[PDB]
């Protein structure tokens, strides 16, 4: 990741938010910004020094200084809630292009809520079939932006982790699910398995054991 | 006025080959630079590669995770952009886009390559990379409050999950499917439970998979 952005930033309605993109190449190059809604095509918002393409509202504006590139939305609206990416060179002088991590912008429509985490151990039916799967269900959180990490005893797990994107429930709140695939031997062995759910700078953890 | 139409996406096995096409209209395609950009499911955009025009000697640049496997060519007589995917891997899954790229250089403050900005994008075509033959789901109960059924290893999509044959509709949520490294979709659905009465009322999930003609019913009971 040569260009780094914050994963998710919330903004109140009719307020100003700044999304920051950082990288080494930004010291020698400008950056272009893009708005990406789920399913819809990405739209170019800002590029160069002070260039805004026609059609884009004037409330969008860009800036850069040092190794940082900033996109400013003055007076955010409901339709501005989408993903935002920066794009520039990966290295100073390189002929290649690279994108930023992405910033999930959320416009506050519902009172912010903390997640409810449930962790399920592998069923005895699944262990009989030479399989094992941990299910970590998360729901009733706002905004819809969480980061899930798995712990084997006290050691993080990277292999076999599958986590879905958050989706709105029927009660205007979001829900996300995560999975972790182990062997029956890796399950019965471990003292404890933990699902650490981090949301808005705070982490909720649930633990299961054989 | 500018339009970009991608086509050619679909199911491909790992190591196989597939060709994507992007037709263009509304601008001068002969001198415009083109770029492929892909987005994996649930992840961010990724620059794939860029092919220049005849002024720059038809030069093509590729991403480091893409060199040696994908080939980008263009046909100015037909206003089409190509992306030949070869030795495809399971990591290449996602929506592929073509974009009309602009070229920018600020004179007073500027650098040697020239900052490139992608002006107009296409809608994108989906390329699923799985090795997996059609396979019915395996449903494992999740004991309690919260009650769930784990649909696992099902291909292709979709699976319809219903609880208590349509009687259960309070608090039910059916998550989005996830394509595993194996190439088989997996999915779960959870129901919030009164947390007081569990013995009196049964809780059965009804999993339906039309591609494999498999209907599964699993009783979920507490430990």
């Amino acid at each position: 990741s040569e260009l780094t952005q914050d994963p998710a930033v919330s903004v109140a309605l009719k307020q100003t938010v700044t999304i920051t993109c950082r990288g080494d190449s930004l010291r020698s190059h400008y950056a272009s910004w893009y708005q990406k809604k789920p399913g819809q095509a990405p739209v170019l918002l800002f590029y160069g020094k002070n260039n805004r393409p026609s059609g884009i509202p004037d409330r969008f504006s860009g800036s850069a200084s040092g190794n940082r590139a900033s996109l400013t939305i003055t007076g955010a609206q409901a339709e501005d809630e989408a993903d935002y990416y920066c794009s520039s060179r990966d290295k100073s002088g390189s002929r290649l292009s690279v994108f930023g991590g992405g910033t999930k912008l959320t416009v506050l429509s519902q009172p912010k809520a903390a997640p409810s985490v449930t962790l399920f151990p592998p069923s005895s039916e699944e262990l009989q079939a030479n399989k094992a799967t941990l299910v970590c269900l998360i729901s009733d959180f706002y905004p819809g932006a969480v980061t899930v990490a798995w712990k084997a005893d006290s050691s993080p797990v990277k292999a076999g982790v599958e986590t879905t994107t958050p989706s709105k429930q029927s009660n205007n709140k979001y829900a996300a699910s995560s999975y972790l695939s182990l062997t029956p031997e890796q399950w019965k062995s471990h003292r404890s398995y933990s699902c650490q759910v981090t949301h808005e700078g705070s982490t909720v953890e649930k633990t299961v054991a054989p | 006025e500018v339009r970009l139409v991608e086509s050619g996406g679909g199911l491909v096995k790992p190591g196989g080959s597939l060709r994507l096409s992007c037709s263009a209209s509304g601008f001068d395609f002969d001198n415009a630079w083109m770029t492929w950009v892909r987005q994996p499911p649930g992840k961010g955009l990724e620059w794939v590669g860029r092919i220049t025009g005849p002024g720059e000697g038809w030069s093509v640049d590729y991403a480091e995770s893409v060199k040696g496997r994908f080939t980008i060519s263009r046909d100015n007589t037909k206003n089409t952009l190509y992306l030949e995917m070869n030795n495809v891997r399971t990591e290449d899954t996602g929506y592929y886009f073509c974009a009309r790229t602009g070229k920018y250089y600020d004179f007073w403050s500027g650098y040697a390559p020239g900052e490139e900005y992608f002006q107009d994008w296409g809608q994108g075509t989906l390329v699923i990379v799985s090795s997996a033959s059609t396979k019915g789901p395996s449903v494992f109960p999740l004991a309690p409050a919260a009650l769930g059924c784990l649909v696992k290893d099902y291909f292709p999509e979709p699976v319809t999950v219903s609880w208590n044959s349509g009687a259960l509709t309070s608090g039910v949520h059916t998550f989005p499917a996830v394509l595993q490294s194996s190439g088989l979709y997996s999915l779960s659905s959870v129901v919030t439970v009164p947390s007081s009465s569990l013995g009196t009322q049964t809780y059965i999930c009804n999993v339906n998979h039309k591609p494999s003609n498999t209907k599964v019913d699993k009783k979920v009971e507490p430990k």
